[PDB]
């Protein structure tokens, strides 16, 4: 049974900071590529 | 800029206003047109995804504010004089208006239904229960046609803000309490705050045709000696758990404060 | 301080310095002298530290405009905090980000620049400056330091004079003076004295100067800065203040988009006043859209094109006096050459010699001899002996041990190929210059094209004055009135001429430099044996010679050369050969080496293939012609322009210095951007005319180069279609980065237009107004700079400076009208997609404006009843700015996926940029971190996005890439059409 007024927020942020490191990290990587 | 517009030579207004100007004018005509049609289908693809009944997400409004009724012109700040009948003409016509549906005769097709008990409803048919203007005692229209005003005992009615399939948990209550000193003596009507769990959930503005809220109505009694004055209000929800009324950073959710200013 | 010894007699010189003064002090002396009075080389200034140029580079450009953000943000900040309790940190981490990027920008740039001029300067040390002194009897070419005091050295055209000197011998000597007197014209030098002054005097030089022509000997008698020039604290190298076309245009740009931003923000800043706005949120609402309105970032692109030009150009062995001047080079359309030196290799071997009235095939064969011809009669002996005698050109010393082909002369190319053939077949020319006593010589020029001796006659029937001439055989036999056959002096009919016109077509004609040369016995009778011989004066008899032979000498094509005409011809940029030489060697290396291609003919080729008269033929039947340098002197100014618009292959054959200005101005005049290659002194004028001056690293002379706006060290002509394209690139990169730039205004205005007149809630705010233009304009848009050229960069015709700018009026329009609106409409509907999708539908927002901003109306109703707290709604549209920006980041990854090229497909183009990919990722990771950092809300009122709320801009990304891929194809299909015209910016 689902609750609404609530949303998984800590988990998305979570997922996004996840996300932006990855995409941090290619970033990086793509530019001193060797 | 000599020779700007100059319509002679086969140059006129910059480029050539025969053909160069109406071929771009079509150009970004049909380019817009697009433009706008793509954008219209778009937006009504997105339409159709939601529901025309409950919002897709109620997790930005999780707990009700309570919000005065009338609206003063500045800032929560009732100001008004006992022997000036325009001061407070606003205040009466605002409430007259919002109590026209509280009224017997209009509330008359709503169901009644018993007390303390949380209403939930699962068939399509969505009865409202009515609340009757008789529990804002002294507070209501049907009496004295101004709401207290006129005598320095003005009337202001208390609403919790609606959300849908908001289930408050144990017993909430509205108490206010004079920030003057409690000089003067302000009295919520329905007994205690008395919101009753009859009125609740909310199914929405489509589905829960002819819901009519709680009210409380609060009056603050201007006495004759002290003449003119400024009192200082509160009113929070204090008997539900469900309810939250201690944020900070939002002054208005679960509270709500307002000043009365009295004259002559 | 003016002490000299401009007044002191020529016997005193040798006593006060201890040297000859034709021998010169030896090389003990000289290296002596040089271990104790030190170096040739002025003292290098310090103009300015490193702290003064990076904050230049701080303080520069629109950096002071974001200086002036931060601090007013810092200041509303204060005063915020100073007023209200609980105050936002907005303006403090706003003001903190905005110094942060100033600094950050400012520290890149002036990397940049640092790795750009150390660039630059590696190459002024690089080319030495070469002076030749006379050393222990025989002259040496040296660098410019070890030049001391005392010994004496030569000075001729083009050389730059290496110390303070005083004339001993000067023969046809005129400097240019004018660094200390201010005038261009020449000044003749004397060994007399003449004035007193030691600055007006006429037999001293006062260093950092040129000869431009005639030739000196001169005792040096200051060296480093003991000079006139070393005295003086004025700088030496005076910059100008030139502003190249490509300056003058960013300039122009920047002053138009920064008076448009500014009338925008105070708009804005005014219309928000209106809106019941606050004074500290009205200003930093300014400055927002102020800030986001001006191209930051530009000037870090024009430093990075110019830091990577600067790499490519010292890899091809290209000297570049500025690297701003490598966009004319790129947008140049015509191109003068030089026949000698630059479209050939300048190695001259002896060939043929036509004498007797019989072609000679002569090879040089320094072992088994001589093919099949032989010493034959006297009247080789007598060639031989005028080319002894009139040759200036000598080995260097010690020089005498290998053979004479691998030995080297310090001489012309003409002169050194006869000096070797000659001593080849005769030998010992110091001997033979020993025995002719060399009484009078008038030096080489280009205005008169002969070289003439006077000598003194050995022989037992001596008349004691033998004239000696080489030189142009047309103008040569025009004055020797006699010929020389089988050793006896015959008279010169129709058929000799006739036969020598014939012989010069077969010589020429292979591509071949002839010289003609003439000996004349001076009578005694008019002659005594003293007498005074003058320039001035008419005294030898100058005309009526005895004519002997020609002498043709091979000069092959340069390797290189006919690449890189082919790919100016095909590039759009028309070679005009602009030559000394007979027209029939011209026209051959014409068309050795492209210049005219095989298919096109004179007037005269076509009246000789009709067999017809030169007459009557018509002239526009012929699209190449060989105009004669005598033809040019009656030439109208009118006249000039038929012939430079109508032939598309033009060569000038036997041109003068003069005339090859006359050429210049033409073909300036005729809309058309010239680059002249000149090496000799005969090109000074014609450099600095030219609109780009390209000279010679090794064969020009030492005042081409320093006229020139580059220098080919290596000589290569195929380094010209190198700078070429390094032009055109940097403009290419340069308008798409411009065209990247632009294309985010309207997304950050129109939300706060259509606030206004819906009367809806604010779509995008302040912050994210910021966010937008400092995440995803300035390091994609300095990424495009690093972008590769196209695949037909240079089969595209040369920009028109008029009608191609910079910025057009279809730049403007693309960016302000098709792809910002895209972004804006992606904008919109993210943020009508988040407001719904929490309960305020579209229709609903149609006037919730002065409700939704009330701080007091805490229940704001849905389209489904519910009633919402005003820091409630607030949340909601935070999150809307947040998306919006989010959004715009993602329409445009595909503008500058499609800025990344112009007419080319992105797939043709590839992935070469790792800068660009770069910039894609750390803008959606920046993107990404500031939506899901936690204190973000408090802080930058950042909130979470949910997962689905990313791909809202998708359908509006793709739109943009389908469409500049669609109409790409159009304008490739449909060439000089209507997208071409209204949509090619
Ligand atoms: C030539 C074409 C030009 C024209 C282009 C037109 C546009 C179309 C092109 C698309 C290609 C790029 C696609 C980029 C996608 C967005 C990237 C991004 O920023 O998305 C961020 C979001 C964050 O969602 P969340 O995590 O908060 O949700 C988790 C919550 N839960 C549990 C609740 C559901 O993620 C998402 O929506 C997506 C979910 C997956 C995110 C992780 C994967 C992305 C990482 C990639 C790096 C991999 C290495 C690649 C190295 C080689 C590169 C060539
Ligand atoms: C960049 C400069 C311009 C910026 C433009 C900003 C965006 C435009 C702003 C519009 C403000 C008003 C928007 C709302 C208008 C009424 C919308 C509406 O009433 O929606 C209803 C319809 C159909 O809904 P339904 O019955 O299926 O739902 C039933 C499904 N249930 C029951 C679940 C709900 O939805 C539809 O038709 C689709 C909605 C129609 C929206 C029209 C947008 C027109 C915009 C054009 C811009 C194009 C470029 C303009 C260039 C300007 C310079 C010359
Ligand atoms: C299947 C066909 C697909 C076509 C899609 C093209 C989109 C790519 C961009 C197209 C740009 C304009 C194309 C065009 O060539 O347009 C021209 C026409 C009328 O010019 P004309 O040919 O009579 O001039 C001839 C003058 N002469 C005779 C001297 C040569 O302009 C017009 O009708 C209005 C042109 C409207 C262009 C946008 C069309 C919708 C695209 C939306 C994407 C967002
Ligand atoms: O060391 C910085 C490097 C230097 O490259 P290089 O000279 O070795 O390249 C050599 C290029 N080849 C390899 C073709 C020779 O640069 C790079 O490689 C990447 C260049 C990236 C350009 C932007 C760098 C930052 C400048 C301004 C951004 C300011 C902040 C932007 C907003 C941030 C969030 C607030
Ligand atoms: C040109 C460059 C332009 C920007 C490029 C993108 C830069 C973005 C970097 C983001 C890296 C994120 C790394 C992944 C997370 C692990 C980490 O490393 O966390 C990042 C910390 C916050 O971590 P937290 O300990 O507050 O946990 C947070 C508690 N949770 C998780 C429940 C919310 O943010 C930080 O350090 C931020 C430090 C780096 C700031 C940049
Ligand atoms: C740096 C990373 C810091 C990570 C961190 O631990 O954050 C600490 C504080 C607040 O954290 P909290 O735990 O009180 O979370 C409160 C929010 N709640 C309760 C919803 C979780 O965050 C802050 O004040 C600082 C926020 C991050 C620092 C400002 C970055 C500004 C840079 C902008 C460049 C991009 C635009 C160009
Ligand atoms: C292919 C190229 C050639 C063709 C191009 C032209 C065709 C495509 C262009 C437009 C068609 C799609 C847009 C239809 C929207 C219908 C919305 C509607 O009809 O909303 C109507 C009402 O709106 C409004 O009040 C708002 C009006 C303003 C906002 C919408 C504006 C629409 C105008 C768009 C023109 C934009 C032009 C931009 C380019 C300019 C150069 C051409 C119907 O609402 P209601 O009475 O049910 O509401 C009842 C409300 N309650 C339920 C509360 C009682
Ligand atoms: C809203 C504000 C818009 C402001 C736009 C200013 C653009 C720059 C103007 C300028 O100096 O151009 C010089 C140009 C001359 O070109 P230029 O060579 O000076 O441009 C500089 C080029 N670079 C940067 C490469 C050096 O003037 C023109 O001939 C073009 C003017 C615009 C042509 C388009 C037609 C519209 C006319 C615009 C003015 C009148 C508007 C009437 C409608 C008003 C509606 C509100
Ligand atoms: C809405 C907001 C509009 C904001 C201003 C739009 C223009 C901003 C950039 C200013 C121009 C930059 C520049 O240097 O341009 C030189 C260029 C000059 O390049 P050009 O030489 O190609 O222009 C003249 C060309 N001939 C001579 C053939 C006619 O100027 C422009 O292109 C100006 C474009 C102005 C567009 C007209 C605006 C009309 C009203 C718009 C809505 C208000
Ligand atoms: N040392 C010398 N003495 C006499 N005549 C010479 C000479 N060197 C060259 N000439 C002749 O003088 C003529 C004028 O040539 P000039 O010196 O003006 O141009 P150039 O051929 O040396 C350089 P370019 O070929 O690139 O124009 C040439 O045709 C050449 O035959
Ligand atoms: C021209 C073509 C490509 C248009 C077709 C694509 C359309 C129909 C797609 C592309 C992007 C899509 C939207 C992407 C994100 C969201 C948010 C989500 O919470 C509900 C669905 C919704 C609103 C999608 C609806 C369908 C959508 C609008
Ligand atoms: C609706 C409001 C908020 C924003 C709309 C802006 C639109 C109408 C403006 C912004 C940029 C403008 C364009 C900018 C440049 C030019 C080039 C000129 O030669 C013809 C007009 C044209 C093509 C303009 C047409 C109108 C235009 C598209
Ligand atoms: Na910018
Ligand atoms: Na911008």
């Amino acid at each position: 049974e689902d609750d609404p007024f609530f949303y998984d927020e800590h988990t998305l942020r979570k997922r996004g900071l996840l996300v932006a490191a990855v995409l941090f990290i290619t970033g990086i990587i793509i530019l001193t590529s060797g | 800029w000599k020779l700007f517009i100059y319509n002679p030579t086969t140059g006129e207004f910059l480029g050539r206003t025969a053909k160069s100007w109406g071929l771009i004018l079509l150009f970004y005509l049909v380019f817009y047109g697009f433009l706008a049609a793509l954008f219209s289908f778009t937006m009504w693809v997105m339409l159709q995804t939601l529901n025309d009944e409950v919002p897709k997400y109620r997790d930005q409004i999780p707990s009700p504010g309570l919000m005065v009724f009338p609206k003063p012109v500045t800032a929560l700040e009732y100001t008004f004089s006992r022997s000036d009948p325009t001061s407070y003409a606003g205040y009466i016509e605002d409430l007259k208006k919002f109590l026209k549906p509280y009224t017997l005769e209009e509330q008359k097709n709503l169901t009644v239904c018993p007390d303390g008990a949380l209403f939930e409803q699962k068939g399509p048919v969505y009865v409202a229960c009515q609340f009757p203007i008789s529990l804002l005692q002294a507070c209501s229209g049907m009496n004295d046609p101004d709401f207290g005003y006129s005598q320095g005992n003005p009337c202001i009615l208390v609403k919790m803000n609606r959300i849908i399939g908001l289930k408050p948990e144990g017993v909430p209550r509205i108490d206010c309490v004079s920030k003057n000193e409690d000089i003067p003596n302000v009295a919520v009507y329905p007994h205690n705050g008395m919101i009753d769990l009859k009125y609740f959930p909310y199914y929405g503005k489509k589905l829960h045709v002819g819901y009519l809220q709680p009210l409380v109505a609060v009056q603050v009694s201007f006495a004759p000696n002290n003449t003119g004055k400024e009192v200082t209000v509160e009113c929070k929800i204090d008997g539900s758990a469900n309810l939250k009324s201690q944020d900070d950073r939002d002054k208005f959710l679960g509270r709500v404060m307002f000043k009365i200013t009295a004259r002559a | 301080v003016s002490m000299d010894d401009h007044k002191l007699s020529l016997d005193e010189l040798h006593r006060k310095y201890g040297t000859d003064l034709s021998r010169g002090l030896t090389s003990a002396r000289a290296a002596e002298i040089l271990a104790r009075d030190g170096p040739n080389a002025l003292t290098p200034p310090p103009t300015t530290p490193e702290w003064i140029k990076f904050c230049r580079q701080l303080f520069g450009g629109f950096s002071m405009l974001l200086w002036i953000g931060a601090i007013l943000c810092f200041l509303a900040y204060s005063i915020q905090a100073a007023t209200e309790e609980e105050p936002q940190n907005d303006n403090l981490y706003l003001g903190v980000v905005l110094s942060a990027v100033v600094i950050i920008t400012g520290c890149f740039s002036y990397y940049q620049e640092a790795k750009s001029s150390k660039i630059m300067e590696s190459f002024k040390n690089m080319v030495p400056q070469q002076a030749l002194v006379i050393r222990n009897g025989e002259k040496m070419s040296i660098n410019a330091e070890e030049v001391v005091v005392g010994d004496l050295v030569e000075v001729k055209g083009g050389d730059r004079i290496p110390a303070d000197l005083r004339i001993i011998s000067a023969n046809g000597c005129k400097v240019d003076n004018s660094s200390l007197t201010g005038e261009s014209e020449p000044q003749t030098r004397s060994p007399d004295f003449t004035n007193e002054n030691p600055l007006e005097t006429r037999n001293i030089a006062f260093f950092s100067t040129n000869c431009v022509e005639g030739t000196a000997r001169g005792i040096v008698v200051y060296t480093g800065d003991r000079t006139v020039m070393g005295r003086i604290a004025t700088l030496a190298s005076g910059l100008e203040g030139g502003q190249t076309p490509i300056a003058a245009e960013i300039e122009h740009f920047i002053h138009i988009i920064t008076g448009v931003a500014v009338f925008l923000g105070v708009s804005f800043f005014i219309l928000s006043l209106i809106l019941e706005y606050t004074w500290l949120e009205a200003v930093i609402f300014l400055i927002g859209i102020i800030v986001a309105n001006v191209p930051e970032g530009l000037l870090a692109t024009v430093t990075v094109c110019l830091t990577l030009t600067a790499k490519r150009m010292a890899r091809k062995n290209c000297l570049v006096k500025n690297l701003e001047a490598v966009e004319t080079l790129g947008s140049t359309s015509t191109i003068c050459s030089d026949k000698t030196g630059t479209l050939t290799q300048n190695r001259m071997t002896v060939a043929h010699m036509w004498f007797d009235n019989q072609i000679h095939e002569a090879d040089t064969t320094e072992n088994q001899s001589g093919v099949s011809f032989d010493k034959t009669s006297a009247t080789w002996l007598a060639l031989s002996r005028i080319a002894g005698l009139c040759n200036r050109a000598v080995f260097q010393a010690n020089q005498e041990n290998l053979p004479i082909l691998k030995r080297a002369v310090a001489g012309d190319a003409s002169e050194s190929a006869l000096l070797k053939c000659i001593e080849l077949c005769c030998g010992s020319v110091k001997e033979m210059r020993e025995r002719y006593a060399k009484i009078v010589e008038i030096p080489f020029n280009s205005t008169n094209k002969y070289q003439l001796s006077i000598h003194k006659n050995p022989n037992t029937s001596e008349p004691q004055h033998l004239l000696v001439m080489k030189g142009a055989p047309e103008r040569i036999l025009d004055r020797c009135s006699s010929i020389l056959l089988h050793g006896k002096e015959q008279p010169l009919d129709e058929e000799l001429k006739d036969a020598f016109q014939n012989a010069y077509l077969e010589l020429g004609g292979l591509g071949e430099r002839v010289l003609g040369f003439c000996h004349l016995f001076l009578p005694d009778e008019q002659f005594p044996e003293g007498f005074q011989f003058d320039t001035d004066d008419v005294n030898f008899p100058i005309d009526n010679l005895c004519f002997v032979g020609l002498i043709s000498m091979i000069d092959p094509p340069r390797a290189a050369v006919p690449d890189a005409v082919g790919k100016c011809r095909s590039a759009g940029i028309k070679v005009i050969m602009v030559t000394g030489d007979h027209p029939i060697t011209a026209k051959a290396i014409a068309k050795g080496v492209g210049i005219i291609s095989e298919g096109n003919e004179t007037v005269e080729d076509i009246a000789a293939r009709l067999n017809i008269p030169v007459s009557q033929v018509n002239p526009r039947d012929a699209k190449a012609c060989v105009v004669h340098g005598s033809d040019l002197k009656d030439m109208t100014s009118e006249q000039l322009d038929d012939i430079l618009k109508y032939h598309t292959e033009i060569v000038f054959a036997r041109t003068s210095p003069q005339q090859k200005l006359i050429i210049v101005e033409g073909c300036q005049r005729q809309g058309a951007i010239v680059a002249v290659t000149g090496d000799g002194v005969n090109d000074s004028p014609a450099l600095k005319k030219a609109d780009i001056g390209v000279a010679m690293g090794i064969a020009g002379s030492d005042v081409s180069k320093q006229a020139a706006d580059m220098i080919l060290l290596d000589d290569n002509f195929a380094s010209i279609v190198t700078g070429v394209e390094e032009g055109r690139l940097i403009f290419d990169n340069l308008k798409k980065s411009i065209a990247y730039t632009l294309t985010s205004n309207i997304p950050e205005i129109t939300p706060f237009l259509i606030f206004i007149i819906a009367n809806i809630p604010l779509p995008l705010g302040t912050v994210t107004i910021l966010c937008i233009d400092l995440g995803t304009d300035m390091v994609p848009a300095i990424s495009l700079a690093y972008e590769q050229a196209e695949s037909d960069i240079m089969k595209r015709q040369p920009r028109n400076p008029k009608t191609d700018k910079l910025v057009n009026e279809r730049l403007i329009s693309m960016a302000y009208g098709q792809i910002g609106m895209i972004q804006a409409l992606g904008g919109f509907f993210t943020y009508f997609v988040i407001l719904a999708e929490n309960g305020f539908l579209p229709i609903h927002l149609l006037g919730l404006r002065v409700d939704w901003d009330d701080r007091w109306i805490n229940d704001v109703e849905d389209s489904y009843g519910q009633q919402w707290t005003y820091e409630q709604r607030k949340i909601v549209e935070f999150t809307c700015h947040t998306a919006f920006f989010v959004s715009i980041v993602v329409v445009q990854w595909a503008d500058l996926v499609i800025c990344k090229t112009r007419r080319n497909s992105v797939f043709q183009q590839g992935m070469k940029n790792k800068i660009l990919i770069f910039g894609l990722f750390e803008e959606t990771a920046l993107a990404a971190f500031l939506s899901y950092c936690p204190g973000m809300g408090v802080a930058l009122r950042m909130y979470p996005l949910k997962p689905t709320w990313w791909f809202c801009a998708f359908p509006y990304s793709l739109l943009i890439f389908v469409y500049d891929k669609v109409r790409k194809l159009i304008i490739r299909r449909r060439p000089g059409g209507w997208v071409e015209k209204e949509t090619y910016y």
